[PDB]
């Protein structure tokens, strides 16, 4: 059954968000309308994360597509896993390491980095338009 | 003078650019009440050049005395304020003939552009009429995968023209939607355009009772009222 | 010398002043249908009292726009006046 | 179509048999559309906006 | 940069010697995006029918919506004479400050 | 031209709802719908596989357009199982891995949009148009697999709107499917969802969107 609101503030009354009461309060009093109920700043605030989890979700699977390494690695996967199940002790190294040593220096030198020009189109798709250019000549 | 530091490192075809322009470079308008008339005025389409002149004679396109009839006959359209229903084809068709003249197009209107702009009136209006009814209700049975009636006031179609306020041609009827559409309570909306008046709260006058029988002001207008 | 060059350019900048190519003029349709109807009505009423011409063309009787039929990029056009 | 009724039927000559086209046939009219026609359309289409639907 | 010094003359060509740093970095990083959108425009106008009367179309399908409408003086004036047809209604004379009926006020409100 | 795809496109509604013979305007329009939706499909991934740097359309490229509904890509994995792992997962971000007419109803749904073979599709759809390099490794399987979803949810609701259409006409005044009950399915379809657009909301600006794919 559909969780009604009031048992949803029922839960918030045992379980606080990640955003805490003080800034949910800065907010209220910069546009106006005091509350006094904390369920509802739970609310708010569970609200809020879970579109930023979600705007941040989207982020990241337009990062894991626009980049070569990833769809590599999602494609390879157990197929490297072979050849890390066969990389034994060492007798049974020589027949292995063709490929290892590239994607070794691809992988491992790789970090998931949150881009301007991946959470400008990962909002874009949200309705907004973050144009930054790449030189400003 | 004292902007050594910083009109100097721009590059030299970039000064010897900015040491040459002018005021004059354009045939431009610039006066907004010039440019309100302009936007005010009826204009009728005539030909001078010669090459468009043997092009819109070939096409049996007629003289100005049709685009001047057309002009008339497309303002004259009783327009969709005046009858409080959305307009038909014929009405459709009289208005943009009418626009079409105004801009310039002596051709002729397609028969199919009517009925896309009846169904961009469609949409256009159930997109606003829909993002006003889901503000004073929430429908529970929609918007989910398992109270009574309300009639949307002049005051809501105001509120959620600002919490959504991108669903709009943002042209004047924005502007009077945002300005006029709010009343207050001694506003005397349910009248007959004129009923508002202070002389209608002083007792009608009667008539006739001189030889020569010219009357007030104050009467004019109750004889007014009556229309 | 960059003091002659310093306050030139300052003289380019100081005489540029750009304008808009395209101006959406804030109107209405029912403003405008109504002035054209009044003043159909109060033409058509009247009369002239030319010196030589009247302005308007077939059923105007009024101020009206001399478009061409080309040129529609233009800002400006001609308009009737009662010449003597 | 001639609902002209003074003499020459609205043509240039009152002969009124060399006038008048061979072959004819009955003109296009329309009964009272007033049983298919609504004199409020935006109530229709807010009907078809909000409707009941439980 | 050019056109952050451009922008410098800029500001200064029209009195405006007080500004922080990132004001040019936000004026460049409007107009790329406001060229951008408008020459992307153009270039759908251009396949349609580049020129300069086509990138005037293209300014004219986003001047209707965004920026700041042109002459709007006679369609404020009649629409201020269609305000100002009512004539003033009757003010209290006790010298003070009358407030709307009770409804109509922020007080009879829950939480 | 058009008309191509007519008797799939009435095998295909035949399993959403009933048939009733319907005429040419509707499978036009049905047709032109899913021809410019393969065509918006086709650009979207086109566009987002080339900033890879690969002109070959992946298979996983085109279920990007449509990661966000989890019951119909897990539809296309068991759609892709008879034939005889996503880059943007949760386990996919770490660097290593361990180790009597029922027969009837059913050949319709056998039925598809380009089973046979890809030769009308192509020149149809356009294929080699837009694509700048040689994307059919599974690309037209999927592409065939969205039409049949596409076909059979729109046909579901414009069903659904006629019914409530005939409804609202029996209580005005107290068969077959037409174009303008395709056009306000799509208006039910196309409609922009809430999450979507909860960040312009307050401020004024003409909202530029995509054309959202079924």
């Amino acid at each position: 059954k559909d969780k009604t609101l009031e048992e949803i503030l029922e839960m918030m009354d045992s379980t606080p968000p990640i955003i805490p009461d003080a800034v949910i309060d800065y907010y209220l009093t910069k546009n106006g309308f005091n509350v006094a109920d904390v369920r509802v700043k739970r609310l708010l605030a569970l609200a809020t994360q879970k579109f930023v989890s979600d705007i941040a979700k989207d982020a990241y699977e337009y990062s894991r597509i626009r980049s070569s390494v990833a769809v590599s690695n999602a494609n390879n996967s157990q197929a490297r896993a072979r050849q890390l199940l066969q990389g034994q002790q060492q007798p049974g190294v020589q027949q292995i390491s063709q490929q290892q040593h590239q994607q070794n220096e691809k992988t491992t030198a790789s970090k998931v980095v949150l881009t301007v020009n991946d959470l400008s189109s990962a909002v874009a798709e949200y309705g907004l338009n973050i144009g930054r250019p790449d030189f400003y000549r | 003078y004292k902007k050594i530091v910083m009109s100097l490192p721009l590059n030299d075809r970039n000064r010897l650019k900015m040491i040459t322009k002018e005021a004059g470079k354009r045939g431009f308008i610039f006066c907004s009440v010039f440019q309100a008339r302009l936007n005010n005025i009826p204009k009728i389409p005539i030909v001078t050049n010669p090459e468009s002149l043997k092009r819109v004679k070939s096409n049996n396109l007629k003289t100005p005395l049709e685009w001047s009839q057309d002009i008339m006959n497309g303002f004259n359209v009783p327009l969709a304020s005046e009858s409080h229903s959305l307009p038909d084809t014929d009405s459709f068709y009289l208005r943009m003939v009418g626009i079409a003249r105004e801009h310039g197009l002596v051709g002729t209107v397609d028969a199919r552009c009517v009925e896309l702009i009846s169904l961009a009136l469609d949409q256009y209006l159930k997109n606003i009429i829909e993002f006003t009814i889901d503000t004073v209700r929430y429908r529970r049975k929609k918007y989910s995968d398992y109270s009574g009636l309300y009639k949307s006031v002049s005051e809501m179609a105001a509120d959620k023209r600002d919490a959504k306020i991108k669903q709009l041609d943002d042209d004047k009827n924005e502007d009077e939607c945002a300005d006029e559409a709010k009343s207050i309570n001694n506003g005397n909306n349910s009248s007959k355009d004129d009923i508002g008046d202070i002389s209608m709260s002083s007792a009608v006058n009667e008539e006739l009772h001189e030889n020569r029988t010219i009357s007030l002001t104050n009467e004019d207008i109750y004889d007014s009222l009556s229309i | 010398t960059p003091e002659e060059e310093t306050t030139q350019v300052l003289n380019g900048v100081s005489r540029s002043f750009p304008l808009p190519l395209e101006s959406t003029v804030l109107s209405s349709v029912r403003y405008r249908t109504k002035y054209f109807r009044m003043r159909e009505m109060f033409a058509s009423s009247f009369s002239v009292k030319p010196g030589y011409t009247s302005p308007g063309y077939g059923a105007i009787h009024s101020r009206v726009g001399c478009l061409d039929l080309d040129r529609t990029t233009d800002y400006k056009f001609r308009v009737r006046t009662p010449q003597p | 179509r001639s609902n002209r009724p003074t003499i020459t039927g609205g043509s240039a000559m009152n002969a009124s048999a060399l006038n008048t086209p061979a072959t004819t046939k009955l003109p296009p009219y329309e009964m009272d559309t007033q049983r298919v026609m609504s004199k409020r359309k935006l109530r229709e289409l807010v009907k078809t906006v909000g409707i009941d639907e439980g | 940069p050019r056109d952050v010094r451009l922008l410098h003359l800029l500001l200064a060509s029209q009195s405006i010697h007080q500004y922080e740093d990132q004001v040019p970095l936000q004026l460049m990083d409007f107009a790329h995006r406001y060229t951008q959108g408008v020459l992307k425009d153009a270039l759908v106008y251009n396949d349609y029918a580049l020129g300069v009367e086509d990138i005037r179309l293209a300014i004219a399908a986003r001047t209707q919506y965004q920026f700041k409408p042109t002459a709007p003086k006679e369609l404020m004036l009649q629409l201020a004479a269609e305000r100002n047809k009512k004539a003033l209604p009757q003010v209290m004379g006790t010298w003070g400050v009358r407030l709307p009926p009770e409804k109509y006020c922020l007080t009879a409100k829950e939480w | 031209d058009k008309h191509k795809y007519r008797v799939e496109i009435q095998q295909m509604m035949f399993v959403s709802g009933e048939i009733n013979d319907p005429p040419v305007e509707t499978t036009s329009l049905i047709e032109d719908i899913v021809r410019g939706q393969v065509i918006e499909i086709l650009l979207q991934s086109n566009k987002t596989a080339h900033l890879r740097g690969s002109r070959s359309i992946l298979p996983e490229d085109v279920i990007f357009l449509i990661r966000h509904d989890k019951a119909k890509v897990n539809r296309l994995r068991t759609y892709l199982s008879w034939k005889d792992k996503l880059p943007w997962e949760l386990q996919f971000m770490f660097n290593e891995h361990p180790l009597e007419e029922y027969v009837h109803w059913s050949d319709c749904r056998q039925a598809s949009f380009t089973f046979r073979k890809n030769k009308r599709f192509k020149d149809w759809s356009g294929i080699s148009q837009l694509t700048e390099g040689k994307p059919h490794d599974d690309v037209i399987d999927i592409l065939g697999f969205l039409t049949f979803e596409i076909v059979c949810s729109l046909t579901e609701t414009a069903l659904k709107i006629k019914q409530r259409e005939q409804v609202l006409q029996t209580q005005k005044d107290k068969n077959p499917l037409k174009p303008r009950h395709i056009e306000e399915a799509w208006r039910v379809l196309q409609t922009i969802d809430m999450r979507h657009r909860a960040l312009t909301n307050f401020k004024g600006g003409r909202l530029s969107s995509k054309p959202i794919i079924m």
